[PDB]
C-alpha cells in the first residue's frame, strides 16, 4: 500500500509498505528515497510520535495515512 | 501575525493539541516551530 511522508517544509514523500512493516523500516525507506538519515527523523501521527520497534498495524496507520515528518535540529 | 497564527495552527495539527499549549511551545522556542515540536515530542525522563 502507499502512505504519505508529509515534512515540515511541505514535501510530500510516497512509500510503499505493508501493515506489519516496522517504524525502523519506514524510517529506512525515507532515507533510501530522500537521504534523511533516520536518527534525524521523528514521524509523528493522530499526534504523537512513532516508536521504531512498533509496526503501521499497531498504529492503525491505514493506507494512504499521512504521517508528519519532524526533523532534529543538530549542529550546523 | 498571519505568521505566528499559521504557525500555532500547523503545530496544532501535527501535535495534535490545543492551541494554547501549541503557541507557548512557540513562544518559548523564539517561535521556531521545526524546534518547538521536537520539544513535544521528545519524551519526560
Ligand atoms: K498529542
Ligand atoms: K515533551
Amino acid at each position: 500500500m502507499q502512505i504519505f511522508v508529509k515534512t515540515l517544509t511541505g514535501k510530500t514523500i510516497t512509500l510503499e509498505v505493508e501493515p506489519s512493516d516496522t517504524i525502523e523500516n519506514v524510517k529506512a525507506k525515507i532515507q533510501d528515497k530522500e537521504g534523511i538519515p533516520p536518527d534525524q527523523q521523528r514521524l509523528i501521527f493522530a499526534g504523537k510520535q512513532l516508536e521504531d520497534g512498533r509496526t503501521l498495524s499497531d498504529y492503525n496507520i491505514q493506507k494512504e495515512s499521512t504521517l508528519h515528518l519532524v526533523l532534529r535540529l543538530r549542529g550546523g | 501575525s498571519n505568521a505566528r497564527r499559521l504557525l500555532c495552527v500547523e503545530f496544532a495539527s501535527v501535535a495534535s493539541c490545543d492551541a494554547a499549549v501549541a503557541q507557548c511551545f512557540l513562544a518559548e522556542n523564539d517561535w521556531e516551530m521545526e524546534r518547538a515540536l521536537n520539544s513535544y515530542f521528545e519524551p519526560p525522563v
